[PDB]
């Protein structure tokens, strides 16, 4: 997994690859790692995939209720505080490593979070097995006062570094841009540089190839009238 | 200390009446009128913003509340009781449904959960019943548009159109003459404004009336783009200006 | 007639214990007033020290709940301090859990919800107090939110509480009918305090010395109370025009 | 302290009656009449909704007839909210039994369980009883088609034909007169509707004031089907039996 | 179960004709790092008792707070708190011994070795030991850690049995204690030059000496 | 009247009637006397029988080697309170190697009784106690009331007709306080004190109960022929 | 971590490096290890980042609630709250915290709370992995009642050496100055302190 | 009616009658006072000698909390002891967490909230005592008085019990005649006089005087009982003034 977060002029961008693995085997080739905590607060997760997904939805649920209770749009610092206290209580047993980004009435924010509960602030961050490849690109090309177009370019370039150089990462680049005073734009499969080539042969079988012992209709309908 | 009231405060009288529930319904009767009308392509719920003082900012007091993106609620009776019920209803929509099925509950089942909470305050130890009647409007994929009334006893009924509180008897008669199964949402809003004018004494404008609809999906109110299946909330609260525009065509 | 002793419905759908808690609210015979400026929120309250053996510096019904939120109370001091301690605990917990300062309106709602519970649960009595919360909110600006024993709460452009609330309320209403704006159009908080004291003098028909008043001021990022000498400077400016 | 305000819901009268149970039964006598009739080839459940309105959405409305599982249904007379609490508990019990034994719960076992819950509220806890009487219509492979009733005391009994709610004295006399053991479902449908038509406090019996259900082995071969009648289907059976 | 982090070394003590003497150095070690150089490990309780503590310093500070609370509590509703109903050395020890044994029984010990030195109401000398296991014992001389191995042999040459106590003056006893502290500084790698010494006498009361140093040392012979 | 249904209710004049009714149970109880010098402390108690076939109800209970009490009122309540004193004396000895001061024992009894006067559901204790003891500050005598009030005295009496013995001790105050180092004479004074409360009946061998504690005397109870010497 | 706090004539100054480490990988090179628990009571954190952040957030909550009830807390009080959390949860924590604060009555004060949860009041304190290499330097160069400029130089030079020898320490040197005048943040970059 | 049968019930006036009945028990008790001086506080109390058999100086009424706070009360003595026991727990937990001894205003609220809590439910009875307490902290001397309702304020002088009106009048004279302040030793003398003067409301039985004080200069900010020569000197000063 490769995930990054990059601050720019009027907001923040996060990105991620789309490969999920089970040991050396690729379980899903087009996985969605960019999660929504609230409309304008998004996070990307590395580590135990069920934990990142579950902890995001729990805090996202409680954030929604909090927003309704207070009649205010949710803040990134609230999501951060709730995430870190939950993760600290479970002493690292919930294996969620997250980059949390978003915009709120206070401004634009970018944080990272580690399974034990420690948090970090930054203008640029990376997490996952491909984080070193990504951070190499970020440390080479990041500057202050990036534009929206420059930040999207830098973020996706950092994910590409993970895709090509880290075996734990691959396939496509997902991006989400959160700009102040605008709707957050989720760009699913922003880049697609890994389409499989046409196979040499068709493996469609002639009908009747498989030996069959018994056939029967399965009743999926409910008990009938009359 | 400790709560030593572990016994019921609502009990059957010799005539079979549950006194505390009847008295709660009396409190609802004294409350300000609220109504609901169902159309073919939407539902409307409305009430009067009876401001306690002109120095009070009545926009900070919400009588019509979003429960889920596709479900809204209004009341007649005791305001504070309503406020805590909205808090509980919002939470139970998540804890007993969204955290299980990954989607918001259908209108009838959220109504069922709110009803259960109100029933328990009628039987549990050391509590009184809630002094409110609720009107809950909503939409969901398989049931379409719907409107429900929930009473202090916990009983709930589905309506095409209805009214509760102060002038409910007169308002329900007014709605019976005007309602048909071919109404469009704008027609239902028009009828809602006509019906509500009868029970209002003083000022009748966008600042003294609270009105919300369950209608089309509002992608402009979603807060993000990029997911085709997410198209936005069907609950929308009408602005002061939007109400006044429809009061000229009244 | 035990429907009058605990918080259950009477045959008229009324809660008598709640109504009687509203009456306890005026037991101190003190009137309070709150107004909003451009950048500030001001709250003033009468101060009465009837015993010469009392230490007058310890007699107060204004509380500093958090750095940003202030609270004035109308009602007996034991119930006032009960509510004050709880509000302080709630505000501190909120900041710890959600990472930002508890808004004035949110604290008001929370205390109103707690009050609602006392009207529904039999073993708990209502508190005989009305709580007026003030701040300069980072999102909503100058804010006044008031809670009562019924569990009701709402925002205010300005408000008044006490035995003579109606006289003060009507006086404030008439001013805002003239100006046609939702606040006191003044730059400094000093002049907003002067407005508040002047209009209380007009409404009650009484003059005040420095020891007859108690003043709280909310600005961006802090709420504070004025000393007797700060109030004296305010009274001198009022008399000189 | 708190003793002062305690009504003491679980005490005997000097005559050996349970006050709250008796008063809850008084409440139920004002509820809409529900009737159950058992035939050789099925069971009928018929019930009257209480004074309705033209603006009530009938096709999505349910106040009388509830499904507990695919084989068992109930007719309600009393506080609807109280009934739904018990109904949900009964639905869970049926599923618990199915999970444990991998067989559908026998009708009487479900009825006994709900009745025991009602009994508890009359002996301990100091809470008011549930103001509900049920008619249980169900089928299992031991006793076949079965009708039961339970009331706030937690007592339950089996029946060939029975009524609960309003005018049960009049209704039970009419059923006792026309019921026969070799009766069929179509005949029982007619008896149930005729009995409601005579006992009703309304001026006339129409489709919008009724809820109707049948449990038939009129399901294709050795299996049982529950049919909760739609508003139009209640209108048709009223014309067929010659009431409208 | 834990491990000691910041630790204090030997506490040494002995009886003499009119009272008791107790001593301990002012170091708080962090493993082999001699981290804290101004730590007081003798804690007086009233004017008749001095509690000397070795082992974990965080647990020592906890015990110090317990003793402070004990004095406060004893004064409550007690008109004779500074007279007949004052805290005795024997009361203070038994309380500590109870706590130590209870804590080891919950598998969560206070990682210390403690010596309570004092004089009772009737003038009797009190000297008793307790440690992290709740083990207790009394002797004319007592010492913890390294002191047990090096100080006791020297102090036992002065008072070898009970009958030697009346024959031992305060000057002879203090001299012996001071010499033992020098020997410990020569030979214990977790000791310091600076130490505190306390004398509890039935006639002259509690004398608490701070900022004492090991002096008259011999190294010269190292030039060969 | 309307304010005596439970212990949680003040009357309009600020009285607690359930506590006052509990006090009344003591007045129905048999007389018992307490007195002390500077070396010893003595309890004398008139035991009450049900009839001529029955035994005489025991009145004196030992709490420790240096402390004990006599009772008047509900005997089972005295058993509960004396058991608590036994435990507190015991806790002091085990944890602090310290004999529990008589004054501190009084404070503990006061606080235990108080909790039963301010809470719903409970009831006040229906017994009065006279506690004697010898500790580090010499001999002591305490009087306990179930209201919670505990008082340190030179001498006193509780129970039916206790006023006669109390007046006698008030006269004899200067004499019996000086009876140091003579246990027999101090008991004589106590037996003479309790005699001022007798009517119709006199002190017999199975009627009289005496207890003593002092400088070199553990708390010991005398019954039967052991008190014939004082009859 | 290389962290330290030093009292001087006008108050106290806290200093720290900016390196956060997961093994040999620098997970954050611009970390802020100087943490505010009250207006003029700050702390330096070392050990587990999760633990010291959790503790500092709880202390900030405790002192915010203290202030609402009893007014401004003393530095000693803040140190006590830190100690209570560190001592009672010693089995489950890996935290070494230095607490520094300015009162007007007490002026500048420094308390160090090592692993066990003990408290030690000192004129100055050093902690973290990098502190081992500057025990000699700091002991030789510390004086009481230094000026602001002298104390800044002492901390700058000390942490410079700690960074030079400890691989776990590095990045920028941050400082926070606590006096009657207020709160001042300072930052010093590698090109400055490496040439010292 | 019936509003006065249960605690925590509001009457139609908005009053808690059970709390008002607790005040009657306080008014029935012996006189106790408190005087705030230049650098501390003085407490004094009237002890009625019911009988010659009472051991003099033994039945001590004034109670210490921590080492710097003194407490005295009038009314039901056991209720006062229960309140002081709680106060001692509150002071211990404060010092445990925050290290510093509990400030007097902080301690005042702890007692206040606890007493107020006994007006919230019908399952408990209000306290039948008014408590005068105080001491020295980092901000100087403080004197407080706390009523059954939970209400408390700071005082220059305070009095409660059967002879409170007499005592209050005497305290008011001292406030007027000494705007600059009163010394600790003067306050002890004055406290003796006021109790002797207030004993006219309890003139049937004779009494025993008990005084305590906390002063920055005289007791190092610790609570101590006035004993021996200093007590006798105050008794003599008091006896001289009544004659
Ligand atoms: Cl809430
Ligand atoms: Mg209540
Ligand atoms: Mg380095």
């Amino acid at each position: 997994t490769t995930i990054v977060g990059v601050k720019f002029n009027n907001g923040v961008v996060i990105a991620a690859d789309t490969r999920s693995t089970q040991g050396p085997i690729v379980a899903d080739k087009n996985c969605a790692k960019l999660h929504r905590i609230s409309p304008k607060i998004w996070c990307a997760g590395a580590g135990t995939a069920a934990d990142t997904e579950a902890v995001t939805q729990l805090i996202g649920s409680n954030i929604e209720l909090h927003s309704l209770y207070t009649s205010r749009e949710p803040r990134v610092v609230s999501a951060l505080q709730m995430l870190k206290q939950h993760l600290f209580k479970y002493q690292g047993h919930i294996g969620a490593y997250l980059i949390v980004a978003g915009v709120d009435p206070t401004g634009s924010h970018l944080f990272s979070i580690h399974a034990h509960g420690s948090t970090d602030v930054g203008y640029y961050l990376s997490l996952g097995s491909g984080s070193l490849a990504a951070m190499a690109v970020l440390e080479s090309h990041w500057k202050q006062d990036l534009t929206k177009e420059e930040a999207i370019k830098l973020a996706s370039d950092a994910i590409q570094a993970g895709i090509w150089n880290d075996l734990g990462s691959g396939s496509n680049v997902d991006v989400c841009v959160m700009e102040i005073g605008k709707d957050a734009e989720y760009l699913r499969n922003y880049l697609t540089p890994n389409v499989r080539e046409e196979k040499q042969k068709s493996y469609k079988f002639p009908r009747g190839t498989t030996a069959v012992l018994k056939e029967s209709i399965v009743n999926i309908c409910d008990i009938q009238e009359e | 200390m400790t709560d030593r009231y572990s016994f019921s405060l609502t009990t059957f009288s010799p005539s079979g009446k549950l006194g505390q529930i009847d008295y709660a319904l009396t409190a609802v009767k004294q409350g300000v009128t609220s109504l609901g009308i169902k159309a073919t392509n939407g539902v409307v719920i409305a009430t009067e913003k009876k401001s306690s003082s002109p120095l009070a900012m009545s926009e900070t007091l919400s009588k019509v509340s979003l429960l889920t993106p596709d479900i809204g609620a209004v009341y007649s009776g005791m305001g504070p009781d309503y406020r805590v019920l909205v808090d509980k209803s919002r939470k139970v929509a998540h804890t007993s449904y969204k955290r299980i099925y990954g989607e918001y509950p259908p209108t009838k089942l959220l109504v069922s959960e709110v009803a259960k909470i109100m029933q328990e305050a009628t039987q549990s130890g050391g509590v009184r019943p809630f002094g409110v009647s609720l009107l809950i409007a909503g939409h969901d994929e398989f049931n379409g548009f719907s409107l429900y009334q929930v009473d202090p006893s916990g009983s709930y009924f589905p309506w095409k159109a209805t009214a509760i509180g102060k002038g409910s008897v007169a308002a329900k008669t007014f709605l019976e003459k005007r309602w048909n199964d071919e109404l469009e949402l704008e027609d239902a809003i028009h009828i809602a404004l006509l019906t509500l004018k009868e029970s209002v004494e003083g000022e009748f404008n966008g600042d003294t009336i609270e009105l919300a609809i369950i209608g089309d999906e509002n992608p402009d109110l979603l807060g993000y783009t990029g997911i085709p299946t997410d198209k936005g909330p069907r609950f929308r609260k009408l602005t002061s200006q939007e109400i006044n525009d429809r009061l000229e065509a009244l | 007639g035990y429907d009058r002793h605990i918080t259950i419905f009477s045959p008229e759908g009324r809660l008598y214990q709640v109504e009687y808690a509203f009456k306890a609210t005026n037991q101190t015979n003190i009137n309070s007033l709150a107004v909003r400026g451009k950048d500030c929120t001001v709250v003033i309250s009468q101060k009465k020290v009837p015993d010469k053996l009392l230490d007058p510096t310890t007699v107060s019904y204004i509380f500093c709940i958090s750095r940003t939120i202030g609270m004035v109370v109308n009602g007996p001091i034991p119930d006032a301090r009960n509510a004050a301690l709880r509000a302080k605990a709630e505000a501190a917990e909120f900041r710890y859990k959600y990472g930002y300062d508890m808004p004035c309106d949110v604290l008001a709602k929370r205390m109103a919800n707690l009050s609602q519970i006392y009207t529904q649960r039999a073993y708990m009595r209502p508190l005989g107090v009305i709580l007026t919360f003030v701040s300069v909110d980072e999102e909503l600006g100058p804010s006044i939110y008031k809670t009562d024993p019924a569990g009701y709460y709402v925002g205010y452009k300005a408000t008044a509480t006490g035995p003579k609330q109606q006289e003060i309320t009507t006086n404030l209403e008439n001013h805002f009918k003239k100006s046609k704006i939702d606040h006191i159009n003044e730059e400094s908080w000093e002049k907003v305090v002067e407005f508040a004291i002047t209009h209380m003098i007009d409404a009650l028909g009484t003059e005040f010395s420095k020891n007859d008043l108690e003043v709280g001021v909310a600005t961006k990022d802090k709420f504070f109370t004025l000393s007797a000498e700060n109030i004296e400077e305010r009274l001198v400016a009022i008399a000189e025009q | 302290g708190s003793r002062r305000y305690d009504s003491r819901t679980t005490i005997f009268s000097p005559e050996g009656r349970l006050y709250q149970v008796e008063y809850a039964l008084e409440s139920i006598s004002h509820a809409g009449t529900a009737i159950g009739i058992m035939a050789s080839d099925g069971i009928v459940l018929a019930a009257e909704r209480k004074v309705t309105s033209t603006l009530l959405e009938q096709d999505t409305s349910t106040e009388k007839l509830y499904k507990l599982n695919d084989k068992i249904a109930v007719a309600v007379a009393g506080l609807t909210a109280d009934a739904e609490i018990l109904i949900n508990t009964a639905r869970i019990h049926a599923q618990n039994y199915l999970k444990t034994y991998n067989e559908d719960i026998p009708v009487e076992i479900l009825v006994r369980r709900l009745s025991d819950i009602k009994q508890g509220y009359t002996q301990h806890g100091g809470l008011r009883p549930f103001g509900v009487s049920f008619i249980y219509a169900g089928y299992d492979d031991r006793y076949g088609y079965q009708l039961y009733t339970s009331n706030p005391s937690g007592n339950y009994t089996g029946w060939k034909a029975i009524s609960v709610g309003a005018n049960t004295s009049a209704a039970q006399t009419l059923l006792q007169m026309d019921y026969k053991d070799d009766m069929k479902v179509d005949d029982a449908i007619e008896l149930a509707l005729k009995t409601l038509s005579k006992t009703t406090d309304s001026s006339a019996l129409t489709y919008d004031r009724l809820e109707f259900a049948t449990i038939r082995k009129g399901a294709n071969d050795g299996e049982v089907y529950q049919k909760i009648f739609k508003p139009q289907e209640i209108k048709d059976i009223l014309v067929k039996t010659g009431i409208t | 179960t834990q491990q000691p982090i910041v630790t204090g070394t030997s506490v040494i003590s002995m009886k003499y004709d009119n009272g008791v003497i107790i001593a301990a150095d002012n170091l708080g070690s962090y493993g082999s790092l001699l981290r804290f150089n101004g730590v007081e490990r003798l804690i007086p309780v009233g004017d008749n008792t001095v509690v000397g503590i070795s082992g974990d310093i965080s647990d020592m500070q906890h015990i110090e707070r317990l003793l402070k609370d004990l004095v406060t509590e004893n004064a409550y509703d007690n008109p004779l708190a500074d007279a007949e109903e004052a805290l005795e050395p024997s009361y203070i020890f038994e309380y500590l011994a109870t706590v130590m044994y209870q804590r080891r029984s919950k598998m969560n010990p206070l990682w210390n070795a403690i010596i309570v030195a004092g004089v009772q109401s009737n003038g009797d000398q009190f000297l008793r030991y307790v440690n992290l296991l709740g083990v207790t014992y009394s002797s004319p001389t007592l010492a913890t850690g390294f002191g047990a191995h090096m100080a006791n042999p020297l102090l036992r040459k002065v008072v070898d049995r009970e009958s030697d106590i009346p024959k031992t003056t305060v000057q002879v006893a203090e001299e012996a204690i001071v010499n033992a502290m020098r020997v410990l500084y020569y030979r214990d790698a977790r000791s310091s030059r600076n130490f505190s010494l306390a004398i509890i006498d039935k006639n002259t009361g509690l004398t608490f000496k701070k900022n004492l140093q090991v002096e008259n040392m011999k190294w010269d012979f190292a030039k060969d | 009247n309307n304010y005596d249904g439970d212990t949680v209710t003040f009357s309009p004049t600020g009285r607690l009637f359930q506590v006052e009714y509990a006090l009344e149970a003591i007045k129905q109880g048999s007389v018992t006397v307490g007195l002390r010098s500077n070396t010893h402390a003595v309890l004398v108690a008139l035991k009450r029988n049900a009839d001529e076939l029955s035994s005489y109800q025991k009145k004196i209970i030992k709490c420790d080697e240096h402390m004990g009490l006599s009772l008047a009122g509900l005997a089972p309540d005295a058993r509960v309170l004396s058991n608590y004193l036994r435990q507190q004396c015991n806790y002091s000895s085990l944890v602090f190697n310290r004999k529990l001061a008589v004054e501190r024992a009084g404070h503990l009894l006061c606080d235990k009784a108080q909790k039963n006067t301010q809470s719903y559901g409970g009831r006040p204790y229906g017994v009065g106690l006279l506690i004697i003891g010898y500790d580090k500050s010499g001999a002591h005598l305490l009087e306990f009331q179930p209201s919670g009030n505990v008082t340190e005295l030179y001498g006193t009496a509780i129970g039916a007709r206790s006023q006669g013995a109390k007046t006698y001790l008030e006269r004899t105050l200067d004499t019996f306080i000086k009876i140091d180092g003579n246990p027999d004479e101090l008991i004589k004074a106590g037996v003479e004190a309790i005699s001022q409360s007798l009517r119709d009946e006199s002190l017999t061998v199975d009627n009289l109960s005496i207890a003593i504690v002092g400088k070199d005397t553990p708390f010991t109870i005398y019954d039967g022929e052991a008190v014939a010497k004082y009859i | 971590t290389s962290i330290m706090a030093v009292t001087f004539k006008d108050g106290v100054i806290l200093g720290a490096d900016s390196r956060t480490t997961t093994g040999a990988y620098i997970a954050n090179r611009v970390t802020d290890k100087l943490t505010r628990v009250h207006d003029k009571i700050w702390c330096c954190r070392s050990g587990s980042a999760a633990d010291t952040q959790a503790i500092a957030d709880i202390v900030q909550y405790h002192l915010e609630l203290y202030t609402s009830q009893y007014g401004t807390p003393s530095t000693e009080t803040a140190a006590s709250v830190f100690k209570e959390l560190c001592y009672e949860n010693k089995d489950n924590l890996t935290a070494g915290i230095i607490v520094a604060g300015y009162d007007d009555k007490n002026k500048g004060e420094v308390y160090t709370i090592p692993l066990g949860g003990s408290v030690h009041k000192l004129p100055y304190a050093i902690a973290g992995s990098g502190s081992t290499f500057i025990y000699g330097y700091c002991d030789k160069n510390f004086r009481e009642n230094m000026s602001k400029e002298e104390t800044v130089d002492f901390i700058k030079h000390s942490l410079s050496q700690a960074i030079k020898w400890d691989g776990s320490s590095g990045g920028v040197i941050r400082m926070v100055v606590l006096t009657a005048a207020g709160v001042e943040r300072l930052i010093f970059y590698p090109d400055e302190y490496e040439q010292l | 009616t019936g509003y006065d049968l249960s605690n925590s019930v509001f009457s139609p006036d908005g009053r808690n009658f059970q709390v008002e009945y607790a005040v009657k028990a306080v008014e029935n008790g012996t006189t106790s006072i408190g005087i705030k001086c230049n650098d501390g506080v003085v407490f004094a109390v009237e002890k009625l000698i019911t009988s010659k058999l009472l051991v003099p100086q033994k039945n001590v009424k004034i109670q210490v909390v921590d080492r710097h706070i003194g407490c005295v009360y009038s009314g039901l003595i056991p209720d006062g002891r229960h309140l002081v026991n709680r106060g001692r727990e509150e002071a211990a937990s404060f010092k445990k967490l925050y290290k510093t001894p509990i400030p007097i205003p902080a301690f005042a609220d702890r007692l206040g909230q606890y007493v107020q809590a006994h007006t919230l439910y019908n399952s408990v009875r209000p306290f039948g005592v008014s408590t005068i307490f105080g001491g020295v902290d980092k901000n100087g001397a403080h004197l407080y008085m706390l009523e059954p309702s939970g209400s408390y304020w700071g005082y220059k002088g305070a009095a409660t019990g059967k002879g409170r009106q007499s005592a209050k009048a005497e305290l008011e004279k001292l406030v007027d005649h000494h705007p600059e302040g009163l010394s600790a030793r003067e306050a002890v003398k004055q406290a003796a006089k006021i109790i002797y003067l207030a004993h006219e409301d309890n003139k049937e039985k004779d009494f025993e005087l008990e005084i305590s004080w906390c002063s920055l200069s005289e007791t190092n900010g610790l609570h101590k009982f006035v004993k021996g020569d200093l007590l006798q000197e105050a008794i003599d000063f008091a006896q001289k003034e009544i004659n």
